[PDB]
């Protein structure tokens, strides 16, 4: 039956300013079915207390979810998003890039 | 506000 | 402009894992305002926009009640379709529904909507006349015959032409600042050298609402439409949206390139160039 691979975008709420507080977003969409798991990573280890938007879906019935957390960008800390879903052979990691 | 009738069974 | 109310329902069996789960979200335009999750601490209809909080205890009771029986009846509905399609009670299945109102800028009804999918596939859809259905297959024809024969069929339609429109107009008033003032994009262009002879120009649209937006790159007069990288419009996390468009340019020639931004919150289209500094 319908199985649709998730699209992933990692990005901040506001333009990344080293030292100033912000929000790290992992937006996953275009996936079916709705069972999916995702953690944000700081330097490679999961982040505590990550909230997420309530399950919704687009006009072609694919789901979407916004995973986020408060964070503070440093010049040095690597943040990322780790996503798994039945369509994936193994958990996919998307690195955060402040320019995208 | 939701429509109660859209709790009707398929 | 036009405005829309939508309820999105997801009902997912998880055999051997738990009871079927039921989630409802409601939207006015691109703003989510209510949420219900049958797995919650104690399942309640819960607010998610400022303006919905004006609603008294009477309101949150009806919506919680409707969603509590939604939770009961959609489990029944998954069993029917399990039966309609002759399916094992072991596999997991998904039922999705959308429904609601459209009203014009003067607040007159335009359209009602009611569509459902089952395991991602279109299943049944209400027609424009709001009083007849289109079925994807013979399973959905069973549902169609039940829905069309119901003593309640007129009251189904009366919801879309009546109560649904009344609440939409109300919500649009309770949050008229929120919901009736488009926020234009804060716009930037940024420069990203690729080699010594190529740079990436990235056009940013940020903080805008509603989500609909157009970002075009123009090399001189015409549109670089086949050389433009566009990401999907995406939520900022604060009820606004972001989007960017990017093009690779000859390192010397950045000024040949303009970004064109259209959004409901912009008087006229914007045009940006890369301003080095």
């Amino acid at each position: 039956m319908i199985q649709r691979t998730p699209k992933i975008q990692v990005y901040s709420r506001h333009p990344a300013e080293n030292g100033k507080s912000n929000f790290l977003n992992c937006y996953v969409s275009g996936f079916h079915p709705s069972d999916i798991e995702v953690d944000l990573l700081k330097n490679g280890e999961r982040i505590e207390k990550v909230e997420h938007s309530d399950l919704s879906f687009s006009k072609d019935w694919s789901f979407y979810l916004l995973y986020y957390t408060e964070f503070t960008p440093t010049e040095k800390d690597e943040y990322a998003c780790r996503v798994n879903h039945v369509t994936l052979s193994q958990p996919k990691i998307v690195k955060w890039d402040r320019d995208m | 506000a939701q429509d109660i009738y859209r709790a009707s069974y398929y | 402009g036009s405005h829309s109310m939508r309820y999105f329902y997801t009902a997912m069996s998880r055999p051997g894992r738990g009871e079927p789960r039921f989630i409802a979200v409601g939207y006015v335009d691109d703003t989510q305002f209510v949420r219900f999750d049958s797995d919650a601490a104690s399942p309640r209809m819960a607010p998610r926009a400022p303006w919905i909080e004006q609603e008294g205890p009477e309101y949150w009771d009806r919506e919680t009640q409707i969603s509590k029986t939604n939770t009961q009846t959609y489990r029944e509905s998954l069993r029917n379709l399990r039966g309609y399609y002759n399916q094992s009670e072991a596999g997991s299945h998904t039922l999705q529904r959308m429904y609601g109102c459209d009203v014009g800028p003067d607040g007159r009804l335009l359209r009602g909507h009611d569509q459902s999918a089952y395991d991602g596939k279109d299943y049944i859809a209400l027609n424009e006349d709001l009083s007849s259905w289109t079925a994807a297959d013979t399973a959905a024809q069973i549902t169609q015959r039940k829905w069309e024969a119901a003593r309640e069929a007129e009251q189904w339609r009366a919801y879309l032409e009546g109560l649904c429109v009344e609440w939409l107009r109300r919500y649009l008033e309770n949050g008229k600042e929120t919901l009736q003032r488009a926020d234009p994009p804060k716009t930037h262009v940024t420069h990203h050298p690729i080699s010594d002879h190529e740079a990436t120009l990235r056009c940013w649209a940020l903080g805008f609402y509603p989500a609909e937006i157009t970002l075009t790159w123009q090399r001189d007069g015409e549109d670089q439409t086949q050389d433009t990288e566009l990401v999907e419009t995406r939520p900022a996390g604060d009820r606004t949206f972001q989007k960017w468009a990017a093009v690779v340019v000859p390192s010397g020639e950045e000024q040949r390139y303009t970004c064109h931004v259209q959004h409901e919150g912009l008087p006229k289209p914007l045009t940006l160039r890369w301003e080095p500094s």
